[PDB]
């Protein structure tokens, strides 16, 4: 493969020191290794185009003009990271924000994973520093948190890597919403990681959204981890679109009772993409209800590929949790390949989950055809109708639209 | 403005329409009736531009340009307007967002322009009315949740807001009564400037009665083996 | 069988009956197949009437009598090298069924191999072939119901169906074994079922109640070849004790306006673990394809296990596929409802289970249905608990 | 005669009744009340066998034999009959193959023998009509659909079927207006032979009024410390104690 062995020698590079704990996860990547095609969780998701290319661990800086030409338009607290690296002079004062920020290497206090993979391992091993972001005790920030990712490649037939990671405690009573937004500087392709892990205390709120932006030439491989107390809501809303291959996992634990979780997701493929979008739950106490529903459009040789599992653990009593995923397919040649699974040990429970793959109604487009409008518009507004349950929970307006703007660059129109 | 000649059609491999010729001109209005399978709703859908409709010969032409080369939405920048049998829901998008911009695109379409909301939905209110129609229709999805009848009268409603020059009912006044076509009547009528044109194509023809045709064509086969006024009786 | 299988094994099953040499080949290829072959472990835990052209009999007395026609079907839909234990089973294998239905020929009455087995259990291995011709209609019910040993023993069943065109195949399955108190548990159901659909129009339907195995392994499947084609599967699987499951079907639609059901009951009890696992796949020249999966599982207790692995591949565009799944239990004031209306609580709860399977019994032959309840009936109250 | 001797039962180790004694005899018909938590549910419950209920030092009788020995399905052959505050819907369980189970059940107990079709199918069409239950009520699966009033209903058809010697209604007036009353009313009155007795634990009082209490009693905290015939559901609210 020898990518194994490329992301190993980024790892002992020059002038790098390296907590413990990103060796230990360096050692179990190198234990376990690359996986093939014929691995269970990766016979839909290619991995040829990654792992034989020269990687660089490369550096870059910006300017704030391209930041800004990059960036959402959001009132928000707004830290930017570039290449793997905090930039304090591209960022916003935290204090008295509501978010407690710190930014460093030391990775004592962070919770192990929920389910580990060989990409979890690569994005803990490489990441360069640790973003600690805490929500103290019944706090309920004015401004949400924005996490900005600016990517960039370099010339040549080396792809740049970086990779990201982030912790965000939310204390007892604590509400908070963070928003996870990736971009590339430029159509160089590289190589993105990120692993965000949310810590949610009794009674604490949290809304996460990731919008996975980058160039369709990238690949974009992230491992999230929710943990859950008890009486504990988390709500998160991943919009993937953009990357040549991108493979998402949200693995969550519900620890305690009567938590509320809901996580939805939305992929696009295009023109030969690949979106991978995964989740894991486990009901490891009872009285917590989830809900997930899961949208994927494929257009143009696209591949959707939906993953997701509920494990309902021993004794957990009154369970609740459903998960939907509707996949829609406009290309001749686009597929999709989707496993809802459950593995259900406790008999009083309710849990169920529903897959559909679907065709874009012809007779409608006709109708909407006749009384004038062009058929690519007549698409969008069904496609949109599609999609529309999911951007319809993003709350704020002005990034609803513009959430609703990165879905139309990917239609047949723009 | 428009005229059919010796109309060749077949789906299927069907046998459909085997030589049809009409010529209407700005003004009138012309029934079409027969029993089924006489092709008439075929008609519809040649017109309509329907896609597995295969022409085998002779020309549409409308306004001196070739038709049947126009995709649907540009036959409708032309003018031509149909009220579907089966008027379709279409979830996810109200009624406001699709009218708006099927207006919009005709406009565009026709070199003019363009509706200020504050004019549109004065025009929508105007129609709603007309039409006897629920008054938060704007904000509705399309047809969801609606009897035949009010989807047959939103479809005419419809045609009322988009101006077309050409309009064909396409078996549109099956499943009404009395007056819910006293109603479409009303709307269709109140669109006759003298210049627009209507094709009726009849599920059954008492809705002749409300809409009285200026001229009636008799379908066999596919063929007009009849032609007259507004008076013509049946065995 | 045993002891041991070499070449030479091969060579004396076949030539204890005459065997052409065509058969000792495909034998002998079997064999050397699955000497290549590892051993999978990715489950869990391991009526006299004058036809009317109708050929009912044994696979052997189909070798004798009928030599071309089993020649040309055979290791068709099945081959030999399939996998481990058909290999295994192609090789080796003496006892089964032959089955075929001449072009526009409605078979009268049902063909039935099921037999109540008080004796002891027979044998390891078996191959069914069932061909319908042109314009044919089979109904085959297939089972047996009998004590176990305290050996495990391995079953491997090989059934290949073949349906051709304007064709109709009705296939039944009910089989229940018992054994008190836990011994082996069990037995090993490995078994490979597959169906071809050839066959514009053709139509194939798989029914299934299964019973009291230790491990059961198996994932009856339609191949929707033919324009038109339409599988069928439906499958009620019971577990209870230590005994462990992974059951399923597989539909893989490649004719055009190809439609596929099924539909699952999973029942899960004691300390077992029970799952579906299926796979739904569209080729992209199955053009309008559709399938409606639907698998519930019922728990009975807070000891046991259900799982539900399905697999959904659509590389088609026109396609239309809907899977549910969903989770039901026994509950106390159920049971207790059913209780004070005077109800032990045995009855109460085969009833409720029956209610359960309700949607697949249905599609049983009448006979086997009530054959397969009180088959059902019982199994459950000897293990839960 | 159900003879309820000197009763202590504890529910989740909370003792609830506390030495309740009542004594019911053939023909009639007796009303507990009292405000929630003064120990109704938890009294019928014991009756039925519920068994998260642990009588604590105490006694039940029926008919010579004593109760509390006696498992749930065996009360039921005794002929106890409880009409549920909340009945139970069993999915893909019609009503014909349940009532018919129960009732076989209950016959082969007792001594008796397996009905013959004509007369079974008889009893439902007549009680299905008696009870204003859907027509189809024998083919559609036990509750699954219904409204709780037609659950009530339900189970007071259950009861003019299965035989019972002693019908208890636990609280199963709840929810129920005028009319579904007056049908749970009739179906219960159509039940009294003269040898049936009938407990009816009361959420509210009108129900007293479409079925007439012999004998009133009120629990508070457990016991029974207030009887007399119907005239005491009146005479309370003139005494200033209520419930």
């Amino acid at each position: 493969s020898n990518a194994l062995q490329q992301w190993h020698h980024l790892f002992e590079a020059e002038g790098t020191k390296r907590s413990p704990q990103a060796q230990q996860h360096l050692q179990q990547l190198l234990r376990t290794g690359l996986p093939t095609r014929k691995h269970e969780n990766w016979k839909y998701t290619p991995l040829e185009g990654l792992i034989n290319s020269q990687f660089v661990s490369i550096a870059g800086e910006i300017s704030p003009q391209q930041r800004d030409a990059l960036a959402l338009t959001l009132d928000s607290v707004r830290l930017v990271f570039v290449d793997g690296r905090y930039v304090p002079a591209l960022s916003d004062a935290t204090e008295g924000s509501g978010y407690e920020v710190s930014i460093n290497d030391d990775r004592q206090g962070l919770p192990d994973a929920i389910q580990a993979e060989v990409f979890l391992h690569l994005t803990e091993s490489l990441a360069q520093s640790v973003t600690h972001i805490a929500v103290k005790r019944g706090q309920r920030p004015a401004k949400p948190l924005l996490l900005m990712h600016i990517t960039q490649g370099v010339a040549g037939e080396e792809v740049n890597t970086a990779h990201y990671r982030h912790h965000l405690d939310l204390a007892e009573g604590a509400e908070a919403t963070v928003i996870e937004h990736f971009v590339s500087l430029n159509d160089a392709r590289h190589f993105t990681g990120a692993r965000f892990t949310i810590n949610v205390a009794a009674n604490a709120h949290l809304q996460h959204i990731k919008l996975a932006f980058e160039n369709p030439l990238s690949h974009h491989f992230a491992h999230n981890d929710l943990l859950l107390a008890e009486d504990a809501t988390a709500f998160s809303h991943s919009f993937l679109l953009g990357g040549a291959v991108l493979r998402h996992n949200t693995s969550t634990q519900l620890n305690g009772e009567n938590s509320t979780l809901r996580i939805n997701s939305l992929a696009m493929p295009v023109k030969n993409e690949v979106c991978d979008t995964r989740t894991w739950l486990e009901h490891n106490k009872g009285f917590c209800n989830s809900r997930q529903l899961h949208k994927t459009i494929v257009s143009d040789k696209g591949r959707a590929v939906f993953n997701g599992l509920i494990n309902v653990a021993q004794h957990a009593i009154k369970t609740d949790g459903q998960m939907t995923n509707n996949n829609l397919l406009m290309g001749k040649l686009a597929e999709v390949d989707t496993k809802p699974q459950l593995e259900i040990y406790a008999d009083d429970v309710k849990c169920s989950h529903g897959a559909t793959v679907g065709r874009i109604d012809d007779e409608q487009i006709f109708y909407l055809r006749s009384r004038g409008i062009n058929q690519q518009d007549a698409q969008q507004m069904i496609i949109y109708a599609f999609a529309a349950e999911l951007t319809e929970a993003l709350r704020d307006e002005g990034l609803k639209q513009q959430v609703l703007a990165r879905i139309g660059q990917r239609l047949p129109g723009g | 403005m428009l005229s059919i000649k010796d109309l060749h059609v077949s789906v299927e491999d069907k046998a459909i329409l085997r030589g049809l010729s009409l010529d209407v001109h700005p003004g009138e209005v012309h029934a079409i009736m027969g029993p089924n399978g006489s092709g008439k709703s075929t008609l519809s859908a040649t017109l309509a531009g329907r896609e597995d409709y295969e022409v085998t010969g002779g020309t549409v032409e409308f306004k001196g340009k070739d038709l049947l080369a126009l995709s649907p939405e540009d036959r409708a920048g032309e003018g031509i307007f149909m009220a579907f049998q089966y008027p379709v829901e279409i979830p996810g998008v109200s009624n406001q967002f699709f009218l708006q911009t099927a207006l919009n695109a005709v406009r565009s379409y026709r070199g003019q322009e363009t509706l200020d909301r504050f004019d549109f939905q004065d025009l929508m209110e105007e129609k709603i009315a007309l039409l006897k129609m629920p008054e938060d229709l704007l904000t509705r999805s399309v047809n969801v949740g609606f009897s035949g009848g009010e989807k047959k009268r939103n479809d005419i409603l419809q045609m009322a807001v988009l101006e077309p020059e050409l309009c064909i009912l396409d078996e549109s006044d099956s499943g009404l009564d009395i007056d819910a076509l006293k109603v479409v009547a009303d709307g269709v009528n109140s669109l006759r400037d003298g210049k627009r044109s209507f094709i009726i194509v009849t599920h059954y023809q008492r809705i002749l009665d409300y809409i009285k045709p200026d001229y009636v064509h008799v379908l066999y086969q596919g063929r007009i083996v009849k032609s007259g006024d507004f008076t013509l009786v049946k065995q | 069988l045993a002891k041991g299988i070499n070449e030479e094994v091969v060579r004396a099953i076949s030539a204890k009956r005459n065997e052409p040499e065509w058969m000792l080949e495909f034998r002998l290829n079997a064999y050397r197949a699955w000497l290549e072959m590892e051993e999978p472990h990715w489950l869990k835990a391991h009526e006299k009437l004058a036809e009317q052209g109708i050929i009912f009999c044994s696979f052997g007395e189909a070798i004798h009598d009928h030599p071309e026609l089993v020649r040309k079907y055979l290791g068709t839909v099945v081959p030999g090298n399939d996998n481990f234990f058909a290999a295994l089973n192609a090789a080796v294998a003496s006892d089964g069924t032959f089955i075929y239905v001449p072009k526009g020929v409605r078979c009268p009455m049902e063909l039935s191999t099921y037999f109540r087995i008080n004796a002891e259990k027979t044998g390891q291995f078996e191959r069914t072939i069932l061909v319908a011709d042109e314009d044919s209609y089979v109904s085959y019910i297939e089972g047996c119901s009998a004590p176990v040993r305290d050996s495990y023993q391995l079953h491997a069943a090989v059934v290949e169906v073949i349906i051709h065109k304007n064709a109709e195949v009705k296939y039944s399955t009910v089989q229940n074994w018992f054994p008190g108190d836990n011994n082996t548990g069990g037995i090993l159901n490995f078994v490979t079922k597959r169906a071809l659909c050839e066959g514009e129009n053709s139509k194939m339907s798989w029914t299934q109640s299964e019973t009291g195995s230790a491990i059961t392994w198996k994932y009856p499947s339609c191949i929707l070849r033919g324009d038109n084609s339409i599988g069928e599967f439906y499958s009620v699987a019971l577990t209870s004790g230590h005994q462990q499951a992974d059951t399923g079907t597989k539909m893989i639609h490649i004719g055009k306006n190809t439609k596929s059901t099924i539909i699952s009951k999973g029942i899960s009890a004691g300390h077992s673990q029970n799952s579906y696992r299926g796979l739904v796949k569209i080729m992209p020249t199955a053009t309008n394809a559709r399938n409606f999966t639907q698998c519930d599982s019922m728990l009975i207790g807070a000891n046991c296990g259900a799982h539900t692995f399905p697999y959904v591949e659509c590389r088609n565009n026109s396609a239309q596929l809907e899977h549910e799944a969903t989770t039901s239990r026994i509950g106390e004031d159920q049971l207790f409802y059913c209780l004070q209306r005077g109800i032990s609580e045995e009855d109460a709860i085969s009833m409720i289970v029956n209610g359960f399977c309700k949607d697949v019994f249905s599609e049983l032959p009448l006979e086997f249905a009530v054959e397969a309840q009180k088959l059902l009936a019982i199994s459950l109250e000897h293990s839960v608990g």
